[PDB]
DNA sequence: GCAGCCACGCTGGCCGTTTTA
DNA sequence: TAAAACGGCCAGCGTGGCTGC
């Protein structure tokens, strides 16, 4: 279902980037600007620099109004298409955030406050039991520290478990800053509002407290004092003794962040 | 259905007066021994830090939603525990049991509120610190006790269940007799006011009557009478009917008149006795204020 | 004296002198429970002890009872159920009696029912009682065997 | 008849009775009102819902209407379902009206769409309608809320879903090769699932006729439907929900926690006047009519009132090609002897300013700016803007300017010169600009300003900042009798009854706002001749600097902004210079 | 060569064991 | 000492192999 929709969007965007990028003539860049971007990346070995207008150029927004709604749905499709290209060749504010904005693209500007340290990540759990073939590598990486997989195919069972291999993996570093809202848009008698933002990967350390920036359109929500909030707090009683309950909050994630302003 | 589940009413006991006891009780908090639990007492004191009234859950309804019955859980303790999926007579002896949940409109509540009573500070020993005590209020008598008053409180003395064997006590109120009857609650007023007017030389007698315990300072009493008057008030500003007269001079005038102003008119405060939070934030009690 | 009070001058009746200081709070304690059964129309009886009251190492019997034998509702009663107050205070020795130059050191003595709130912080009091040591001294799960004084 | 098990209502009597109400309203409230266009409300309002493509209602339409009185108490007792049935039959009325043309606004998609207070409120009122008022304290961030869940699996990864129930979400054991033969473990994605929006806002009331605060739990459509500090009346229904013990287990404590689930908000991110503006603009006596109508409390300081008028029409914000960046800010302080009600004048200025900030003396520090403080709920240190940031655009008001501290009044050099704020500590190293019209007042050393004495001497101000100001005024005491008679007759009339001139209260207020962007006064060549002509005579007094020249050029164009003049004129410059010269002739002593 | 009975394997429910407040 | 969670112990159901018709 989503595999088919994302696969058609994926093939059309792969054809899009494989088509012309910029309409300009020989005076300047002619064509294959994103192809020259990857060759520029081959010169530097870092990432991708994408425009919203260039993605909006080929399908006249048909493909843009496909990605701008559920981007979170289309992350691995966008990575797999770029991966096949590799093997083939080698603005709003905090008030504009709703639940319909999850997965979609929206740009937010603001005021940077309280930079944070550098901490590595994981997303490569290689955890298997006491059985001889202890060389698995869980393809899970979600927002859960569940290293050992249940069903291996050794003589070991699901309860047989051991630690995750911290030596055969690919990690990344990141920081977590909390952006403040501008003081030039807050009304009178109003205190500033806060919002968390996550800076992932290569674009790390670009932050500076006290700056105006433009952000990636994507957005996430992280699983979790929000007890007795009140609100109907869900539980995980599956359909058939007695799990935890939960109450979340809106967060933010990005991959391309320019720091203009 | 149990008859306790369908009540809609309440019952109040009634204390005996001392006149018939004379023919046929003034206790202190120190006199409240922790051995009179279950007995009938009568105390007096000062209402201090009155909490707010919040609803008390009494019985819990449980909708079957499958067999259509109603399960009921009566709770008289502070806490309780959740029950099973259904306790219907038809959900039982069947493979598919129901699934219940509570209900609000079928449950029964009751008025609940508590406060603290401070000692009279006249019956306190010469080298002790006055204690206080918690009194629970329920039902009709709720929202009827202002803090910082003098009242006769009657009740029954019951402990509460919770290092292993420490019994924390309280009092359940039964009758309220308030000393110092609140005003504004005209006949008896003009019964003395019309006589006061026809008394002759009223203006000098009025200002002469406020704090007559000093000698002299007649114009000072005139200023005190005018401070006691006050009382004054489109697309502009109103007028404040407040007077602010300062006093300079020393020394035999010095607190004799200063405490007397709050006597005739009042919280007496000093310099260091009030901090920056005193004359103008605490953890909220039982009921971020 | 509290200075030479430990190890020996132990597990006996000791006469202690000193100053009344830092009086604790007054809490009452339950001893004898009265419970009424509805259908039998009878009363019942149940007691509980702690290490302050028995003076002898007896098996502690702590939960408030209901539905004991047949299914009769053990409605508890009051008034007739007994209670006794409880209090603990500290007494350091007299400061002039101290050695060459030091901060005086102290212990505590627990009172009983008719003697609650007899010492305010700040007086001169002679005390006669019994040196009682309670608690599992670290053999529970690092220095234990905390002390107090009873029979006062 | 249709009936619900727990309630006593029906589908059709409610539907037809609501349709009866939606087809009958003839100003019945005026029939009770006795009247002291008679078409029903819902036809026109349903058309405004219809052609615009765009629920709650008030109370008097159902009281005056005799029918649906039972429907009133049914909604009063069961608001949860009656509103849904009302929207269903309103949708049906939309379809009953749309069959006239059958192509209207794309029928499928439009088809798809205070007696007493809180303290008096008994717990008996479990599910009732409560009319309340008050103010708003703060606003929590957005809380998400799942409406439809999301599930996946492991073998070929089927991803069916189910929705949220009223309290929990269920999930089967096996989904691939359905709920049989236990093939693999079900996956759960709590980010592919649907959500909702909910926000909690705590409110404080103003108990008209101990303090108490209330809260509420608005939803999707009511997100930011309230601001903080507004006088909002609150319509809602009471709730009460249990709480856990020690936030961990299922042992529910007694005394359930209660809240409010609001319905309607009283909050209220029932051009053409320009010709009248030009009529008054064509008046010859505008320079006296506009200034005289500003403050009817004082009948003097006409030059000062004119300067105050020009404070909002101050200069032309001229930035050069490279560098320059010269704003139109002007700052004028007035001072002098008491018994002038100067503070009431300044508060009136604070009232005229749409974003006025009225500060005072000895309550400020450098750290009116840099309001950095600690957070409470998140337990962090959040940097906040100061009072002058609230003055960004407009006029600020400061009292007792002579009584500032060492840090206070020294920060003002940056504002008078760069009109910036320099933040540079460990938290944030970043500057920003915040322009305003600084205006203040103070009192001299001597109770009476004596003559034959320097003005810089009898004022506790630093002389570089003293001449940095635009214009300095002097208020002196007069020994007359005539001004005291008009003073006491004027003030006696203002004091009596507790309250031949045209007094526009709001014409000037919108005139300045209209003239701020639509008026750009130009200062061409013809004025420079008179400028140098006046400037040589100005420079003749010595023993006058370029500071006074910048004062005259920013004050002449300020008057040119007045009376809607996009160019400069050789005239209006004489009194522009003379306004400064009146102060200068006061500097003889 | 096919059906019924017995033996072995798999699935579901209840009781026992462990830790925090 | 009580309550909650997970593992072990006990009970019920299904499939394959062996025996009889």
């Amino acid at each position: 279902v989503d595999d088919v929709t994302g696969e058609k969007v994926r093939e059309a965007f792969e054809q899009f980037l494989e088509d012309f990028s910029v309409q300009s003539t020989d005076t300047g860049e002619v064509e294959k600007v994103y192809r020259a971007q990857i060759e520029f990346m081959k010169i530097y070995d870092l990432t991708i620099y994408i425009d919203y207008q260039h993605l909006s150029m080929r399908e006249n927004g048909a493909l843009a109004m496909a990605i701008s709604e559920q981007y979170y749905r289309f992350l691995p499709f966008l990575q797999k298409g770029l991966r096949r290209v590799v093997r083939k060749y080698a603005v709003h504010r905090i008030r504009d955030i709703r639940s319909e904005k999850i997965g979609s693209l929206l740009s937010i500007s603001g005021t940077v406050t309280r930079t944070s340290e550098v901490r590595p990540e994981l997303y490569k759990a290689s955890f298997t039991c006491d059985m001889c073939r202890a060389i698995v590598d869980n393809v899970e990486q979600s927002f859960k520290y569940t290293e050992p997989t249940f069903c291996p195919n050794p003589s070991c069972e699901n309860r047989a478990f051991w630690t995750l291999n911290v030596t055969r993996s690919r990690f990344l570093d990141w920081q977590k800053v909390r952006i403040q809202e501008n003081a030039n848009e807050i009304p009178t008698g109003s205190m500033p509002r806060t919002l968390d933002v996550i800076l992932r990967g290569d674009s790390v350390e670009r932050a500076k407290p006290g700056d105006r920036c433009k952000f990636t359109g994507v957005e996430i929500v992280v699983p979790d004092t929000q007890l007795g909030l009140p609100g109907v707090k869900p539980s995980s009683t599956l359909d058939t003794s007695l799990v935890r309950d939960l109450t979340y909050k809106i967060s933010f994630l990005a991959c391309h962040v320019i720091s203009i302003g | 259905f149990p008859p306790n589940l369908t009540r809609r009413y309440f019952l109040y006991f009634k204390p005996l007066s001392q006149n018939c006891a004379r023919r046929y009780k003034p206790l202190s908090v120190r006199q409240i021994k922790g051995d009179f639990l279950g007995q009938l007492i009568t105390v007096r004191g000062i209402i201090t830090r009155v909490s707010d009234v919040k609803p008390a859950v009494e019985v819990i309804a449980y909708t079957c939603d499958q067999c259509g019955y109603e399960v009921f859980q009566e709770v008289n303790s502070r806490t309780f525990t959740p029950l099973s999926e259904c306790t219907s007579e038809e959900c039982s002896q069947n493979q598919t049991k129901g699934q219940l949940f509570m209900s609000t409109r079928a449950s029964k509540f009751s008025a609940f509120q508590e406060c603290k009573i401070q000692e009279l500070s006249q019956q306190v020993p010469v080298g002790h610190i006055p204690r206080s005590l918690n009194i629970h209020v329920n039902g009709t008598l709720v929202r009827s006790l202002s803090p910082g008053d003098i009242v006769d409180v009657t009740g029954i003395f019951l402990p509460a269940p919770y290092a292993g064997l420490l019994t924390e006590t309280y009092l359940e109120a039964q009758f309220v007799r308030q000393h110092k009857k609140k005003f504004a609650s005209t006949s008896d007023v003009e019964e003395r006011v019309m006589e006061l007017i026809t008394s002759g030389d009223v203006y000098n007698r009025l200002a002469k009557s406020i704090a007559p315990e000093i000698y002299g300072n007649l114009d000072v009493k005139k200023a005190l009478l005018l401070l006691l008057v006050g009382g004054v008030d489109g697309d502009g500003m109103k007028i404040r009917g407040d007077i602010n007269v300062c006093l300079m001079g020393d020394p035999g005038v010095k607190s004799q008149l200063l405490k007397a102003i709050c006597k005739i008119s009042g919280v007496y405060t000093t310099g260091k006795g009030s901090s920056g939070v005193g004359l103008t934030v605490m953890k909220d009690p039982v009921t971020m204020i | 004296s509290p200075r030479t009070l430990t190890a020996q001058h132990l597990n006996k009746l000791v006469s202690v002198e000193g100053i009344v200081t830092k009086t604790s709070l007054v809490r009452p304690k339950l001893i004898r429970s009265v419970h009424y059964a509805a259908k039998t129309g009878r009363f019942h009886y149940r007691d509980y002890t702690d290490a302050t009251t028995t003076l002898t190492t007896r098996i502690p019997t702590p939960i408030y009872p209901t539905e004991d034998t047949e299914g009769n509702k053990l409605t508890t009663e009051y008034g007739y159920s007994t209670f006794i107050d409880h209090q603990r205070i500290t007494v350091q020795e007299m400061p002039e009696m101290a050695p060459a130059g030091q901060l005086p050191r102290s212990i505590d003595v627990i009172l009983d029912d008719d003697l609650v709130d007899k010492t305010k912080p700040g007086d001169r009091v002679n005390v006669v009682g019994v040196f009682k040591s309670l608690g599992a001294g670290g053999m529970n799960q690092l220095i234990g065997f905390k002390t107090l004084i009873l029979g006062n | 008849l249709r009936i619900i098990w727990g309630t006593n209502v029906s589908i059709q009597e409610c539907t037809t009775n609501f349709r009866n109400f939606l087809m009958s309203f003839k100003y019945k409230f005026r029939k009770i009102l006795d009247e002291r266009d008679e078409e029903l409300y819902y036809i026109k309002q349903l058309n405004e819902m219809r052609e615009l493509g765009t629920l709650n209602l008030d109370a008097r339409n159902l009281l005056a209407y005799k029918q649906t009185e039972d429907l009133y108490h049914q909604l009063l007792n069961y608001p949860q379902e009656v509103i849904s049935i009302m929207d269903q039959t309103i949708k049906d009325c939309m379809v009953s009206l749309i069959v006239d043309n059958n192509l209207d606004y794309d029928l499928d998609e439009i088809e798809t769409k205070s007696c007493k207070g809180m303290r008096e409120l008994n717990p008996n009122d479990i599910d009732k309608l409560i009319n309340l008022k008050g103010l708003v304290l703060r606003s929590t961030p957005v809380i998400p809320d799942m409406k439809v869940a999301f599930f996946k699996c492991n073998v070929c990864d089927h991803t069916m879903a189910v929705e949220i129930d009223r309290g929990v979400i269920q999930e089967p054991a096996r989904c691939e090769r359905i709920d049989c033969n236990e093939p693999n473990s079900m996956s759960l994605i709590h980010n592919r699932c649907s959500f909702a929006d909910k926000q909690v806002i705590k409110l404080q009331e103003t108990p008209d006729f101990t303090p108490h605060s209330i809260s509420l739990c608005v939803y999707d459509e009511l997100v930011d439907s309230c601001r903080a500090g507004d006088r909002i009346e609150v319509t809602g229904t009471f709730r009460s929900i249990p709480i856990r013990a020690n936030s961990r287990q299922r042992v529910l404590k007694s005394l359930y926690k209660t809240y409010v689930d609001v319905v309607h908000v009283k909050k209220v991110l029932i051009d053409q006047d320009l010709a009248k503006i030009r009529e008054v603009a064509a008046r010859e006596d505008l320079y006296s009519l506009l200034a005289r109508s500003i403050a009817p409390s004082i009948y003097e300081l006409e030059d000062v009132k004119k300067g105050i008028l020009l404070q909002l029409f101050g200069g032309t914000n001229k930035t050069f090609t490279k560098g320059g960046r010269y704003r139109g800010d002007i700052n004028i302080l007035l001072c002098g002897d008491p018994s002038t009600s100067k503070s009431q004048i300044l508060q009136y200025v604070h009232k005229i300013t749409p974003r006025g900030v009225y500060t005072s003396g000895k309550g400020s520090s450098a750290v009116l700016t840099a309001y950095i403080t600690r957070d409470v709920d998140t337990k962090q240190l959040v940097l906040e803007s100061g009072a002058l940031v609230l003055s960004d655009g407009g006029v600020c008001c400061i009292d007792e300017f002579d009584k500032m501290s060492d840090s206070t009044r020294s920060v003002l050099h940056e504002v008078m010169e760069q009109q910036t704020i320099s933040i540079a500590k460990a938290g944030i190293i970043t500057t920003l600009n915040a322009r305003s019209s600084i205006l203040a007042s103070a009192n001299p050393i001597g109770s009476r300003y004596n003559p034959n004495l320097p003005v810089t001497e009898n004022i506790d101000l630093p002389p570089p900042l003293l001449s940095r100001f635009d214009l300095v005024y002097l208020v002196l005491d007069k020994v007359d009798e005539k001004n005291d008679r008009e003073l006491a007759k004027h003030l006696t009339n203002l004091y009596l009854e507790d309250k031949d001139d045209v007094l526009p209260v709001e014409f000037l207020t919108m005139y300045i706002s209209y003239a701020k962007e639509h008026i750009h006064p130009i200062i061409t060549e013809a004025a420079k001749t008179e400028l140098v002509r006046a400037y040589v005579g100005m420079r003749k007094m010595g023993d006058a600097t370029t500071r006074q020249l910048e004062s005259m050029i920013r004050l002449a164009e300020a008057h040119a902004k007045m009376k809607l003049k996009n160019v400069v004129e050789l005239e209006d410059v004489q009194e522009a210079v003379r306004l400064i010269r009146s102060a200068i002739k006061d500097y003889a002593t």
